[PDB]
């Protein structure tokens, strides 16, 4: 596997540090590693593709040593190395492509195409140069078994899923009492709205809880926590649930009291925090529980008392809601992120020949989907095609 | 035997491959195999004869 | 422009490693590389300022050579190191301020103040230390007639304009049909209202469309897609182009059904979404093209049977949002982001000295003026400032 | 303090370098810092923890040198220099969870926990390989007094605040005007909110100033303005000041007219901007000013004149709303930034071990108390205790 | 690029200099470069066309030398030279042709087709002949940023635009008071025409001007102007400013008075000319106002006394004429004119083999859309079509 790293990185440094004018003395081991690559990598031949509509290709090396005379580089080497330069760069994307493509439901961190299973046998062994970058260096932690990390900044980790619940209920949807919340992204917005402001609740104080299991294990995750819906607070016409009517919102923003979030890591308490609204710090976390308390105020102004009236009707509905957002986090498994191009690089490529697709894979790469059910298998097979495309962005931009 | 004429013929240590003349105040180089000596790597900047 | 990039690697190089205690052999390629530049760079005489507020200064490059002897290196071998390396620094750093403040309608690749223009000659080509940067890397593919490319986070290239279009209008403005937008940053808010909600259009549903073409190729671009836009969602009081004209708009945001979106690129399909919302991806598009459908309940409860009436005087208007954010994208021009310093330094640069306006640049820097009326020459013109900018970046920290 | 960034640098060197296959002539200097490094460290006992719940672990390095190969390595040598690599990576991550959970109010600047105290000798200063990261360049150039910074992207540094002002105010609270805003993380959002729609006030245009000031100054800051509050403009009860009584509100959103953002440095004024609105760049300035106009319309229509009467009672009131967004700035001191994982590594560590609130930190690493009160002391100790974070973040992803 | 205008000259003076019976002492210099040119082409390999409707064509050099002996030519050395001729012209045209065929968005000075930019390597330059025709000195000159010239004979620099303008107008269509003008080519034809004859105006002057702005500046201008317009003065029926019915005219010619003639730039009057016919001149200038009253007859003869009735009713209208055409320019940038026929060149092969429609070049290489909007890179890629076709023209007549 890590052979396709090592040429790319060669390519890469070769392309960027191979400039008439340098000393010899400054790239002397790089041109070492380029020609016993060379004499490495001569006389073999390599059938790409034959999978869907991508073309196939065959590729033939053979090419002499390069010069080690010089002490300034002039023309005529610069000239030979861009030559072979291109045909590497050339070799190194299509095999690329073919690889990444096809996959697996078995044994999914192991070479799935001709090109790499060739490529990894004992003889290609001795072209291994260095695991500079993260992805690469991640996958060679995790071979051997040992601790796994990754840094993300605003990554996709919540599904999405834009459904709500009532707890006090009308058959013709006019007095209602229950939560709605919005799972999308990296991002948590959890309302809750009680049409009666808690008059017939004791203590006058109405409790709404929320919980938001994550698909999979995060660690070291600064949390901003804006005590304001930014969305459910809009008039609204919404669908019930089962289908057949549609109800009349009109709501109104209180701030919440008394509110409490908590982290759960294997079913147990580990971190909590109490009104304390700006920036949390949590340090590893499963499960977020979040419960906070809504309270009829004691006394009111000329302007209030038209707000919320004891009588029957009802048309303006005390709401609270609380911002949950992620703006970084270190997880031990790979999931599609904010701040590069992997998914985006995964579907592109995917999309660009339609390879067909079995059991393995969601359609599509649909990222919701994919993060609704979670097996290993797919895991792997996810890892693996992003670090393959994490070297394919060393190279073709 | 062509391409790397230079490094051969320079690197001899019986003839040099010119002199500078400039009739100005310059400063010597300093090298770990001659100490303070009188080098111009270069020769920018000159009439070439 | 390389050869400067050269000089900055190896500045850096010297002023970081260059510590007490570390290894002669660790630095010898180092050190000989600096001694060849201070060589090249010797008896030579440069100058710069001389236009808007820049200091005029004079350079002359009379320099002794480090030593190559000590085993261990010493505290005077570091001082001296870095009395060489300040001023090497500060003509680098002036350099560049000076490379800034100047433009040229035409040929934007070659250089413009004169430090460049003698660095263009061959003779100065023999510090060629390495590429590695994305930038320089970029600049040298671009020098050569081949492919570019580039990485942002949340790239602002959509160009700022903030207008409705009408259509059914009446002088009165009480029954109006159209759709509103606001194109700002990265993020795209498109909402489509109607005052009758589909009374007496056809089929009781009515059709919405929207288009927002782009001046540049966009690749592999991950985009979150939700609905029931935000800044849409509140009573508004808007003036219209009559110049004598107000209206009110009551939103109520019903649900959106049917959402179309449409990737297109020169006048052709390559993307196609339909009724799929969270984190979508399109390979290569040029304009976004979206499409949804605006669409009566034909099921009320009362609390909804009052808000729509069956007869002109209209209580509250109806409407539909949607939201477009790219988080992640590849392009293959230079684009100013929010991650990033480089257009800020320009700008920033740009009025320590108060340069006056040029000819090309539209005056102040402001983004949107130079977004509006997009030129490749004003691209070439930007690359190479963002390219100085960039090692200018480098030295100052 | 620069001998552990040392050991982590060559640590991540060495893991990531000694694969099997590749030339000898690609570790060399590798391989001999390594022998430096073992030869120095051999002998000298340490000790780590000693406070809290870190266990006080001891460590005797008795580890021998390692051999080489002239064709390629063999994979006995490199299971041995990774028994090695696994000794040292074991103690690094102890002796940086050791320095993370001390500190005084005496000059941070020198250590503090013995074990780094006892390495930063003279004795132990050869193994110092090369600073080439940023927090280390930075510590470097603070030890010498230059100009120093740190790039920042979405910046968390203003604290939570949510507070209003008032310019008339009524017991009976029906005839309200003044100012509120919301300064949270990186965004302001400011909302000047007036009940008589200027019917009494001169000129027919009601005036709103706000300020707010910043701690640290900002360097090349990039800003987007958009002249709208998508967030303040929602029916809301909000809590008088009194504490028992609450006051009605009721927003409808206008365009803004004349609105003024200003950069100041003193009180100078430095970066002037009038009617522009995205991504706009300011040079430097430590304050921010805003200033903005509420003009009632010139011409009413009966959607409009229905809100907006002569008489007293108000029931739909205006508001002008603005928002102020930083994406990336340069901040010549250490702030807690959202691009890194260094605040929630700081308070994993400090909160696995169960640490009180010490005599600078507040409890629970909470950032807005700390940055509330933010003092040279404080801001020494806040870049050791980073720099020895990022040095942590580097062997145990 | 220079390489293949040495390619062109050098083989029209062998085939226009090499002519049966001619002394040797005048092909010295011409033999020489035909024996190095061979003797540095021969065994390379070309590859040219395979875009659009040019079949892939492969060619090989591989000819024979031309002896340094016999005094006088014979014809059998006159055919032998005459062979290859034959085959380095069909190249050269080839190659050409290919050539002129394909554009980019930036970078348009640097050549495209495969074949120049292998042209463009090292080793080739060794036949760099001579630069002699405008184009490539120019070229040549332009590489180096200097000064740049070209010679036209009335060029055709005025976009066509036959917009009116009035500046008093009614609903009747029967009392007008306005101007009218041609900008066809390197004619500008104005006229200023009124309903009233200036009756009603003060002084009884009319005022009238005009302005026209260049796409770009010229220097030495040579200018033919004269009192009398030929286009507006006969009866026309024209349709309206907005458009909904059509307006009569009847002019009648009436001497101008004070005509002003001014050349600025950039705001600066530079040139003047008072009442003065024939021919003008201007050293240098980028826009053209112009300036001339109506003047109402102060005494009348029985035939123009019932002309113009006292009242409203108007049977005849009165007009003004000038006439401007610009003879001779010289610009600073490349331009489309009525001598030279490169751009038919560029054009037939165009429409020739009809290559797709790129979107640097409106459709059909049109002069009028293309002159609309003449951007930066446009005038590149025009320069570069252009110097290409004046190599081809010395070629194949």
């Amino acid at each position: 596997m890590d052979v396709l790293y090592s040429l790319s990185k060669t390519l890469k440094d070769a392309r960027d540090k191979i400039v008439e004018g340098t000393l010899y003395s400054n790239v002397s081991d790089l041109i070492q590693q380029f020609n016993q690559m060379i004499i490495t990598m001569n006389g073999n031949e390599f059938q790409t593709g034959g999978i869907g509509n991508l073309p196939i290709r065959n590729w033939n090396f053979n090419f002499g040593l390069l010069g080690t005379t010089l002490l300034n580089l002039d023309a005529n080497y610069v000239e030979t190395a861009r030559n072979t330069i291109d045909y590497f760069v050339d070799f190194v994307d299509n095999v690329c492509m073919d690889e990444m493509v096809r996959e697996s439901q078995r044994n999914g961190i192991a070479p799935q195409s001709d090109s790499l299973r060739k490529l990894s046998a004992i003889k290609f062994k001795r072209i291994n140069f260095d695991n500079s970058s993260e992805y690469i260096e991640n996958w060679n932690l995790q071979n051997r078994r040992q601790r796994t990390g990754f840094t993300f900044h605003k990554p996709n980790i919540f599904p999405y899923s834009a459904s709500f619940t009532l707890n006090r209920s009308q058959p013709a949807h006019d007095n209602l009492m229950g939560t709605m919340w919005l799972n999308a992204g990296s991002e948590i917005q959890v309302a809750g709205f009680d049409y009666s402001c808690a008059i017939n609740a004791p203590a006058n104080i109405q409790q709404f809880e929320h919980i938001v299991p994550l698909r999979r294990v995060l660690t070291t995750a600064t949390i901003t926590l804006l005590p304001d819906a930014e969305r459910f607070s809009f008039p609204r016409v919404i669908n019930s649930a089962d289908g057949a009517t549609t109800w009349f919102f009109n709501p109104v923003i209180l701030r919440p009291n008394n509110v409490e979030v908590e982290f759960l890591l294997n079913g147990q308490i580990i971190n909590t925090y109490q009104a304390r609204f700006g920036t949390i710090v949590a340090r590893n976390f499963d499960t977020i529980r979040l419960s906070f308390q809504l309270m009829r105020p004691p006394n009111m102004t000329p302007a209030v008392a038209v707000l919320f009236p004891n009588a029957q009707p009802f048309e303006h509905h005390a709401t609270v809601g609380l911002t949950l957002r992620i703006e970084s986090a270190v997880c031990e498994s790979v999931l599609a992120d904010a701040s590069e191009t992997l998914l985006a690089n995964v579907t592109s490529v995917r999309q660009e020949y339609a390879i067909p697709v079995g059991p393995v894979f969601p359609p599509g790469m649909n990222w919701t989907d994919l993060i609704t059910n979670y097996s290993p298998s797919r895991e792997d097979n996810l890892q693996r095609v992003f670090t393959v495309a994490s070297i394919r962005s060393m190279l073709i931009k | 035997i062509l391409m790397a004429m230079d490094q051969i013929e320079r690197a001899s240590d019986k003839i040099a491959q010119g002199v500078i003349i400039a009739y100005r105040d310059m400063q010597l180089e300093r090298d770990e195999m001659y100490g303070y000596v009188n080098i111009a790597r270069n020769l920018d900047g000159f009439q070439q004869i």
